[PDB]
């Protein structure tokens, strides 16, 4: 019955996949939704997968969701290909998850 | 009129009376303060 | 902390074509000066007291008040109109407001927006919400201004006694200002709070808020030297002519009756002499301060307010926080205070509270004359430099023993 | 060819390594400076004004 | 030192051996003024804060003392927040002791506005005449430190 | 005014008191057991130098722990210069004794802050393994434990250390139970006689307090006599200590192996055999009780409390004007302290010694030795002449 943190599973596959630590992620991954606070535990933690504020009190960075994932033989510019805007890529966007509206303003 | 507080006991020396007259005896204010260290005004912890 | 919808009140004019000045009055304002913060207006309010408040221009420092905000009032409508207009002595020192100009020589274009009594919401003008940090310290400055305009009356002052959870640190650092009067911890704490962009950081604002309170408490009866707010009071320095200097004031006597949880008031003064109480004026200055960090409940209600201050915005309601604002006339309450110290004992009425009795009654009397006379001028001239007002003003009324009831009530 | 200390620790080094430096009141001398500086400009307008 | 001085400081002082001019005038006069009202310290063992006296004092004189002293008050600040700039500027590396005392009307006025210093900066600028060598020392310098 | 006050009874109760300090114990517990030759460097050394077992100055010490019984006013606090610099972190071998020292030499001083204190010092090296979890927007876990000089600081977390989930921080909160369930509790002695009471005010006459708890004199010729609370505390935190590094994780870059030596160390301590746990909570108070009575200057007292912060000294006044019906009390005197009351620091390295090094006679008879000690001292009594000058200060002052 219990529930996953999709943030640390995401994070836990990727890094696995990346040849990366991923054992040290556990201590957090049971975690049930109903509860939205991470903010308890993660006191520090990584600045890795996550840029998290501290006590992340403010906010919490997750790793660069990455959609469009390019194959093989296409490395050419093609105009009867799929727009991926080459979104598959490092340099993405951070997704910052904020916990309340004082915590979203002083982010800004 | 130089003196308005002194002479007259109306007058509760502190009365607007610029620009028409330079009093010359009212309520002096005088003050005892001390100029501390920044340094000094806390206590130091070497043990850094 | 930036609370979107930050609307702010200009004045009305007192059945007046136009603003509350004329133009050698509004001259001498922007001109003889140059930034539209409060830097200068503070140095004329801050000696201690001492210089008379009357001048030419500026008959008292509430006087000076009121003509800061009409200065505001008149002159935002310009940059903070719907496409900018600016002109007719004022064309903005670039569009941060940096400076009141005469008119830039190549720049007509931007009118002067002839505006009648009308809020205005500083995050809906672009320029305004672009420069957030900017911002920050003249919203201080314009709370000002709308917490006075609001009403007909003086100050729409607020009050605050969080119960229980007293920062520890707030009591070791407060400490060290005793003998100080309110004026210069006010002066103070406003020249942070606009030195830096405001913060969510409670201290300075919890400080502020405890302040306000010790005194309004004091200045009651409810607070003195045998009960206090853990030592805490203000002391009335020199019992003769009304000047009666409330300094903070540190003496163990007795720890008061800890209130239930959250207490919340406001104040204001329904008679012209508050124009001369520095004190008075200096709390509603603190509660602004207090406005800027945090979303006070929906202002005073309309049922006490003249008919162009009905039905505002966001702030008039009915069915809110402080639905009726609590109001005195300074020279009763000064009454009821002994009072209160008479029936807990500290003191014989005998020769304590028949002396000064006898010299807040010369105070009114002279303050009274002086205002009346003073407004005789702007009630003849099309200048005016001076809060609005008929001699029925002065009554012994509007509130003021439930007022007093009400605070006492408040610290239980 | 960049290397560093055998023992490095440098929580406990820049303690030591930064503490003097900080003990140099200096800084606050430059702020009085500086509003001396603010109010002869505009002194200055004033006057020539 | 110098008893002279209390003679003009204080007209009142003096008694009336003659029906004359001077004398009248003195005679009409409020005589209690003299001295000091008030003197203002409650901490009990500690001197005065400050006295408050009726002395032959120069109202504009005064005035201009009493804006500069507004002025330095201003500036002034409490150990609580200069404990905070430390830390803060510290980045919590470097360690100071926080003191839990009564305060001891404590004249330091050092702060100033960023406003300020950013004047100061750009006159700073405005004299580094033309050659780009002038930047160079300085930056030296700072590398020297750094090292 | 204090320190004649503090050394005259200091040096009569040393004279009074039975007993042999023995360093030297210390010193062949060392010698004989640390891995190898000792002779060694950086493990066995640290200890050595630390503790110094050279000694030279065995007054010091008994004086120390004399000392703690004081409590009037001037009030005995725990030495800056003892705390890790810069919070550190628990790997350090080095600090692992310092902090040792600090909690068994912690209840012997008349700050009532420091279990504060305590706790504090460990989450300070605790720091960097694990996020500590804010208590005060004040307390950071970089605030060093010197400056938490004020009842207002006492963390939440400590207070109720059940809120603090104790995966993350398994060890501080273990520590922060330790404390509350076995820091000395607050007892009561018998001070003096009816002829004048005593000197203290908030206190019936009747009453000396030692926050130790005092227990009576039977037959305590039962070696194992752990069941004071003062040699529980001892055990208790030595375990701690051992939990702490039985792990062995943190030992990165130190490739020696700790445990062992450390153990051994820790073992060499506890077998110790110390009177001194026993002794000062139950032959000393009573040692004491006798010269009160008097004592130049009577023994003056405030209630100690542990844990119960509401009820912890705070602060101590003075009016010669009626409280209610007077002056805001200016300069007045109870402002000048630092604390709640004048304290005095002390060393914790002198009373962790004295606390392990603390023997019994082998020809111990109480009775013996008590009356031989008491005679020359009560004979040269000033009780009597004092309560002369009292009753005339009395009408001085009234007159």
């Amino acid at each position: 019955q219990r529930y996953t943190n999709p943030l640390v599973l995401g994070a836990a596959f990727g890094d696995f996949l990346n040849a990366r630590s991923i054992d040290i992620f556990l201590d957090r991954l049971f975690y049930d939704p109903t509860q939205d606070s991470p903010i308890t535990a993660i006191t520090k933690f990584p600045y890795q997968w996550t840029i998290d504020s501290n006590v992340t009190t403010d906010s919490v960075r997750t790793s660069a969701g990455c959609k469009y994932i390019t194959l093989y033989g296409y490395d050419p510019s093609r105009p009867s290909t799929p727009a991926t805007y080459g979104k598959h890529r490092p340099t993405y966007a951070t997704v910052f998850y904020y916990s309340t509206l004082p915590a979203r303003s002083r982010l800004l | 009129l130089r003196w308005p507080g002194l002479v007259d006991p109306n007058y509760r020396v502190g009365t607007n009376d610029l620009p028409n007259r330079i009093t010359l005896y009212n309520s002096l204010y005088r003050y005892n303060f001390t100029y501390p260290t920044l340094d000094g005004i806390m206590y130091v912890r070497s043990a850094t | 902390m930036a609370q979107r919808q930050f609307f702010g009140l200009t004045y009305n004019f007192y059945g007046q074509p136009a603003p509350l000045f004329d133009l050698n009055d509004l001259q001498e304002l922007a001109g003889c000066y140059a930034r539209p913060w409060t830097s200068r207006f503070s140095h004329l309010a801050i000696s201690t007291g001492s210089l008379p408040v009357w001048s030419a221009r500026y008959p008292s420092v509430a006087s000076r008040n009121i003509v800061v905000n009409t200065l505001l009032g008149a002159h935002l409508n310009p940059f903070a109109g719907g496409q900018i207009t600016s002109h007719q002595g004022i064309t903005w020192r670039d569009p941060v407001l940096s400076s009141l100009a005469p008119v830039p020589a190549i720049q007509p274009p931007p009118v002067w927006a002839v505006a009648e009594n009308v809020l205005l919401d500083s995050n809906n003008y672009p320029t305004y919400v672009l420069n957030l940090s900017s911002m920050w310290p003249i919203n201080q400055d314009v709370h000002i201004m709308t917490m006075w305009a609001l009403s007909d009356q003086g100050p729409i002052y607020h009050l605050e006694v969080p119960v229980d959870p007293m920062p520890a640190a707030t009591t070791a650092a407060l400490m060290a200002y005793t003998g100080v009067p309110i004026a210069h911890l006010a002066q103070t704490a406003y020249r942070f709070a606009g030195q830096l962009p405001q913060s969510p950081d409670s201290t300075m604002v919890s400080t502020i808020r405890w302040l306000s309170a010790i005194w309004f408490g004091s200045l009651t009866g409810r607070l003195n030297r045998s009960r206090t707010c853990n030592g805490f009071y203000f002391e009335f320095a020199k019992p003769a002519l009304n000047p009666d200097q409330a300094v903070l004031k540190w003496n163990d006597g007795a720890r008061a009756a800890p209130p239930a949880a959250a207490q919340s008031s406001y104040i204001r003064c329904i008679s012209p002499h508050w124009q001369h109480q520095i004190v008075e004026v200096a709390g509603a200055l603190m509660s602004q301060s207090v406005t800027a960090v945090t979303g006070l409940p929906a202002l005073i209600d309309e049922a006490t307010l003249p008919a162009w201050s009905q039905g505002v915005a966001n702030l008039t309601g009915n069915g809110q926080g402080v639905v009726p604002c609590l109001d005195y006339n300074p020279v009763p309450m000064a009454a009821a205070r002994h009072l209160q110290w008479r029936q807990d004992g500290l003191i014989t009425a005998a020769q304590e509270a028949q002396l000064n009795n006898d010299y807040t009654a010369y105070a009114l009397t002279i303050e009274r004359h002086l205002t009346a006379m003073l407004v005789a001028n702007p009630i003849a001239a099309g200048r005016m430099p001076i809060q609005p007002f008929n001699a029925a003003d002065f009554g012994q009324a509007g509130q003021t023993a439930a007022a007093v009831a009400l605070a006492q009530a408040m610290f239980v | 060819c960049g290397q560093t200390e055998t023992n490095l620790i440098p929580s406990h080094h820049y303690g030591k390594a930064f503490a003097p430096l900080f003990a140099s009141n200096a800084m606050f001398t430059r702020n009085q400076r500086a509003v001396i500086t603010r109010e002869a400009f505009v002194c200055a307008r004033s006057a020539v004004a | 030192g110098r008893p002279e001085l209390l003679a003009l400081a204080y007209p009142g002082r003096a008694v009336l051996p003659t029906q004359t001019k001077n004398a009248q005038f003195l005679s009409t006069a409020i005589a209690d003024r003299i001295g000091r009202l008030d003197r203002a310290n409650l901490i009990g063992g500690e001197v005065s804060a400050m006295v408050e006296c009726m002395e032959l004092c120069d109202a504009l004189t005064l005035h201009i003392r009493e804006t500069y002293i507004m002025l330095l008050r201003s500036m002034h600040q409490d150990p609580t927040q200069i404990v905070q700039i430390v830390n803060e500027c510290a980045n919590n590396l470097l360690n100071s002791t926080i003191p839990i005392s009564l305060r001891p009307t404590i004249l330091c006025p050092w702060f100033a506005s960023s406003e300020d210093l950013r004047l100061q900066e750009v006159m700073h600028l405005v004299n580094i005449s033309s050659n780009t060598a002038a930047a160079l020392p300085l930056v030296e310098a700072l590398s020297t430190l750094l090292r | 005014a204090a320190l004649p006050l503090v050394e005259a009874l200091s040096t009569l109760l040393r004279s009074v008191t039975p007993l042999v300090l023995d360093p030297t114990v210390l010193t062949n517990a060392i010698t004989t057991i640390s891995e190898s030759t000792t002779q060694t460097i950086s493990p066995i050394s640290e200890i050595l130098r630390l503790l110094q077992p050279m000694g030279n100055d065995y007054a010091a010490f008994w004086k120390c722990i004399a000392s703690w019984a004081y409590n009037g006013l001037v009030t005995t606090v725990l030495s800056e210069d003892a705390f890790p610099d810069s919070s550190q972190s628990i790997t350090h071998l080095p600090s692992m004794w310092k902090c040792l020292f600090l909690t068994l030499a912690g209840p012997m001083t008349s700050d009532p802050h420091s279990p504060v204190k305590v706790f504090m010092a460990l989450a300070n090296l605790l720091a960097q393994p694990e996020p500590i979890a804010i208590g005060v927007p004040g307390m950071h876990q970089t605030t060093p434990a010197s400056q938490f000089s004020h009842p207002g600081v006492w963390p939440p977390g400590f207070l109720n250390p059940q809120l603090i989930n104790p995966q993350q921080a398994p060890l501080l909160r273990a520590f922060a139970e330790h404390i509350r369930a076995n820091w000395p509790q607050p007892s009561e002695f018998g001070y003096g006689s009816t002829l004048q009471g005593s000197a203290n005010l908030f206190i019936p006459s009747n009453r000396m307090v030692y926050p130790w708890p005092n227990q009576p004199l039977p037959r305590l010729t039962v070696a194992p006599t752990y069941d004071s609370a003062m040699s529980n505390w001892i055990s208790t935190t030595i375990a701690f200590f051992i939990r702490v590094v039985n792990s062995v994780n943190m030992t990165a870059t130190v490739n020696d192996l700790t445990r062992r030596t450390m153990t051994g160390v820790m073992t060499a301590m506890r077998q110790v055999k110390t009177m001194t746990p026993f002794y000062i909570q139950h032959m000393c108070p009573t040692e004491l009780s006798v010269l009160a009575s008097v004592t130049v200057t009577p023994p003056f007292q405030v209630p100690f409390t542990r844990l119960v912060q509401n009820d912890v000294i705070t602060n101590v006044l003075v009016a010669r004007v009626d409280p209610a019906q007077r002056g805001d009390a200016a300069v007045d005197i109870r402002a000048t302290h630092a604390t709640f009351a004048a304290a005095l620091p002390v060393d914790p390295a002198a009373i962790v010694v004295a606390m392990l090094c603390g023997q019994t006679e082998t020809n111990l008879i109480p009775s013996h030795h008590y009356g031989k000690a008491f005679a020359p001292l009560f004979a040269s009594n000033a009780m009597f002449t004092r309560n002369q000058r009292a009753v005339i200060t009395r009408e001085a002052f009234v007159c």
